[PDB]
């Protein structure tokens, strides 16, 4: 009747006991609660014990520093897995925990970055642009976003221009922009991590690729550490309302745990999940179940705003912010409520210094 | 070197490892050891433990994994446990076996199996070898869909063939209410081929929903991926006869061969690595706390094991983890709930055992080859098929396809078209028009 | 590629052309020196124009 | 182009029904039965399409 969780310091299991005690008073259940472990084969022996000692029926995972999310949650997915145990995260956006095929049962409490592209249609429509070209990096999560994009484009009949990709972790990129440079579209979008982001700023400007027209458009990572260091004015990022706080994420989780579970009591043969990982090796046979409960649970009010599961188990409805670099400084210049995008009262600046938005389209009159 | 040879749950005797002992593999210079582990457990922390006992304890750097159940967690523990341990692992027979897609980066796992764009090739040289131009197809909301669609538009846009490819379907099957919605699009595969693409359990509720509204009977063909088939012996009272499906190569295939393959796949990598870049021909094995190991620089031994000819086999695998020539049959659900192999597939080839297809209006022609009447041609060398004004056309003594012609097939034709009934146009073989010889007739 | 001089029906129509909407040209002739087809590589049996 | 019976005493060919009612192409089908049937073979109709 109890659930686990598996944070990145003392003081957020207190936080996540404190929580879980507070909603019991609106059953007997108890917390419990697993640091992290340096080595992953540590965290999946550890995660294997705690699910031994007591039965658990859904268990929430977070980010320590040095993150690392291509294996920071994995263990504790693939350990509760097994039994089909649900499996909550808290910080991660990874785009990989989507698909059911290699992470089943698993529960996202923020969106993936791939939702992002959503977030590139609106000033798509409120902007008057049509053609723009793709940076996107070559890995799981960049297909991913070019993948949501251009079924995006498809809607309206028009996709994009042309989609680059580049190898990761690549210290010349300078092919890539030439070829780009003479393509006649303005409007570029870069999907990268932090240091491809800062290899692609450097290089690029460097060939007049900045100034007059030439909208950039990127996501979260792109503006942050070393690229934010080396991103020029003008950047349109977006940034996550709630995606750093965790302990609003640990209210939620528990809320949404805790309203799953009074659900799931009143439904018979709840088969009481396995008391150890150590001889049992049957299906739980109701993992589905209560996943399927766990999800299309419309929570009443969070901290966070109203709580929505996707179809993929990953966060429905979010808000960003939409920032604007400008003399070295960050500002925000909108939020996108989930649906649509509206922009505040402050002035938006481009990266040729204009006070009015590029076409982000240069027609070529010398014919080939 | 040595390779640890992991059996879980039941599984064949030690004879087997005799086969490790009186091989090539012996004679050869790799020397390799095999030590057999044998489980009943089958649970993550009881695979980690016996994992890493083996690697400690012992001096070992290859893995060989067989299990019994159908759990695919088992494929993800394997890879995970690849990656952290930066030492190769294969699976073979059991839920290690299962492909999984989108495996972590710097993770030596492989295994036995095909591809959805493998199985995918293989359906589409099944319809062309019967003929069948005209088809649809018809996915749901489950990941690998994409990559299906992708790699038939692909085929068919890169050929010379005349295909139709008349309705594509997405049967989003997540919103309950939508019920109806379902049926409301299925109500447009007038195409007699299908191709479906879901799970099992999607699979019964989509066949069930289709012969509620119309869509199985005598004039339509359904084939599926293995995915659907699951379990060759659990058919859930629902599947349609004639139902064709392609799957991994089960009973052809024993146990102690894949354990010799895998064994000398590992030997034949271990032997390459050894003769070319001669300086570490095998790094040690390690503990907890691997961080140390990239002094082992198992990424130049990575481009090795996607190389194994094995006196003339091609066991290469792929950059992802599935073998690129695999071993496929093709099976169809029999009239008493069974499935049937009706033929395999090689490299590049296709050994169906039925030439006609078996299942009122369809009757069988015989004709014989005249200078005006019927001209005997071969099949087109640019598209591999005939074209307009030709009619395929079988030769007995296996057969050869032909694609007669002339006066009489026209004349054929038009009387098809005209009483409408279908056939299968064959030559003769003994006997050119018919004589009584000895009170029998021929030809 | 040899900087040759060319002229004729095609070249008059397309300097009209120019004239009328406004926009500059580069002409230049055809590699293979084949107005175009359908046709099959060897490998990887990559259909394509020429 | 064709002619249909519809024998809806004996229920246990109901999967028939559906399989020989996907077969007029024609337009125009000229049904004649009784109220309760017509709106049975209508149902059936529309769900075959
Ligand atoms: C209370 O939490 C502790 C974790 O330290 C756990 O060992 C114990 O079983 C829990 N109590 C109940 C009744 O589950
Ligand atoms: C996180 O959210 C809580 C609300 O529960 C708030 O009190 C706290 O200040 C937030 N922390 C940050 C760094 O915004
Ligand atoms: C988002 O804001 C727009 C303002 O134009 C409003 O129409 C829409 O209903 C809002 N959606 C949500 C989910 O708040
Ligand atoms: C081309 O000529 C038109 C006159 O019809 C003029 O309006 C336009 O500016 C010219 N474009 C140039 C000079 O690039």
């Amino acid at each position: 009747v109890n659930i686990g969780a598996v944070l990145s310091t003392r003081k957020h299991e207190q936080m996540f006991r404190e929580a879980v005690n507070q909603a019991n008073k609106r059953i007997q259940l108890n917390a419990t609660s697993v640091t992290h472990k340096p080595n992953a084969i540590q965290m999946a022996l550890s995660v294997c014990e705690d699910l031994i000692s007591s039965q658990v029926y859904a268990i929430l995972v977070s980010h320590p520093p040095t993150p690392n999310d291509h294996f920071t949650p994995t263990p504790v997915s693939y350990t509760a897995g097994f039994y089909r145990i649900p499996v909550l995260g808290l910080t991660t956006r990874m785009s990989i925990y989507s698909d059911k095929s290699i992470h089943l049962s698993f529960l996202r409490t923020v969106p993936p970055y791939s939702h992002q592209s959503s977030v590139w249609f609106e000033m798509m429509r409120v902007y008057s642009w049509n053609h723009i070209i793709l940076l996107v990096s070559d890995d799981h999560e960049g297909r991913a976003a070019q993948k949501r994009l251009e079924t995006l484009l498809e809607e309206r009949e028009s996709k994009a221009e042309k989609v680059l990709q580049f190898d990761p972790g690549t210290k010349n990129v300078t092919a890539l922009l030439m070829e780009a440079k003479e393509l006649e579209a303005r409007v570029i979008i870069l999907s990268a991590s932090e240091d491809d982001a800062a290899t692609v700023y450097r290089a690029a400007a460097m060939l007049n690729m900045t100034g007059s027209g030439y909208v950039w458009l990127v996501g979260e990572r792109e503006i942050s550490g070393n690229a934010l260091r080396y991103a020029p004015d003008g950047i349109l990022g977006l940034q996550l309302i709630n995606g750093k706080n965790e302990s609003a994420h640990i209210s939620d989780a528990v809320g949404v745990v805790a309203q799953a579970v009074h659900e799931l009591l009143e439904k018979e043969n709840i088969t009481d999940p396995p008391r150890g990982c150590v001889g049992n090796t049957n299906i739980w046979k109701t993992g589905p179940l209560f996943k399927r409960v766990l999800m299309s649970s419309k929570y009443a009010d969070g901290v966070t705003g109203r709580v929505e599961f996707n179809e993929d188990g990953d966060r429905k409805f979010a808000n960003y912010s939409i920032m604007n670099l400008q003399n070295r400084k960050l500002v925000q210049v909108g939020i996108y409520n989930g649906t649509h995008v509206i922009p505040n009262d402050r002035k938006i600046i481009w990266p040729g210094g204009e006070t009015e938005k590029p076409r982000g389209y240069q027609m070529s009159t010398r014919l080939k | 070197i040595g390779i640890a040879v992991i059996l879980v749950g039941t599984s064949d005797e030690v004879a087997i490892k005799d086969a490790h002992e009186k091989d090539d593999f012996h004679h050869l210079s790799v020397v390799p050891r095999v030590e057999l582990v044998a489980m009943n457990e089958t649970d993550p922390k009881s695979i980690i433990t016996r994992i890493c006992d083996l690697m400690s304890d012992r001096k070992i750097q290859g893995v060989v994994f067989a299990d019994d159940t159908d759990q695919e967690a088992i494929a993800q523990i394997l890879d995970f446990i690849s990656a952290q341990t930066l030492t190769p692992i294969l699976g073979i027979h059991g839920g290690s076996s299962m492909i999984m897609a989108d495996k972590d980066e710097s993770s030596m796992f492989f295994q036995f199996g095909p591809s959805i764009e493998q199985q995918a090739s293989v359906m589409l040289n099944i319809m062309e070898e019967y003929d069948w131009y005209i088809f649809s197809i018809v996915t749901t909301y489950f990941p690998g869909y994409q990559d299906f669609v992708n790699k038939i538009r692909s085929t068919i846009e890169n050929s010379f063939v005349g295909w139709e490819l008349e309705e594509v379907l997405l049967l989003d099957m997540s919103l309950d209410d939508g019920d109806s919605k379902i049926q409301n699009q299925l109500k447009k595969l007038q195409s007699p081929i299908i191709l479906l693409y879901c799970t099992k359990e999607e699979a019964t509720y989509i066949f069930e929903v289709a012969n509620s509204v119309g869509l199985t009977g005598y004039g339509y063909t359904w084939i599926v991926p293995s995915l659907v088939a699951g379990d060759t012996d659990t058919v859930p009272a629902e599947f349609p006869t004639g139902l064709i499906s392609v799957s991994y190569d089960e009973w052809d295939y024993g146990l102690p061969a894949r354990v010799r393959d895998g064994i000398a796949i590992i030997t034949t990598a271990a032997s390459d690595m050894l003769s070319e870049h001669s300086f570490i021909p095998e790094p040690k094995s390690s503990c907890y706390n691997t961080h140390e190991k990239r002094i082992y620089q198992s990424n130049m031994l990575n481009r090795y094991l996607i190389n194994v000819t094995f006196e003339g086999r091609n066991l290469s695998f792929s950059e992802d983890g599935y073998q690129m020539h695999p071993k496929l049959v093709i099976i169809l659900l029999n009239k008493e709930r069974k499935w049937e192999r009706v033929g395999k597939w090689k490299d590049k080839s296709l050994q169906m055992k039925y030439y006609v297809w078996p299942r009122d209006d369809h009757l069988s022609i015989v004709t014989l080859e005249e200078a005006p009447f019927v001209i005997v041609e071969s099949v087109d060398p640019l598209s591999g098929t005939c074209m307009r004004n030709t009619v395929p056309c079988q030769k007995r003594i296996g057969y050869i396809k032909k694609c007669c012609k002339g006066f009489c097939i026209d004349i054929l034709k038009k009387i098809s078209k005209s009483v409408k009934f279908t056939y299968d146009l064959y030559l003769v073989t003994n006997g050119k028009h018919g004589k009584k010889i000895n009170g029998t007739w021929n030809g | 590629t040899v900087p040759q001089c060319c002229y004729g029906f095609c070249i008059d129509l397309l300097i009209k052309l120019a004239r009328t909407m406004n926009f500059t040209y580069e002409v230049h002739l055809v590699a293979d020196g084949k107005f175009g087809t359908q046709e099959r590589v060897n490998n990887s049996n990559k259909k394509e124009w020429n």
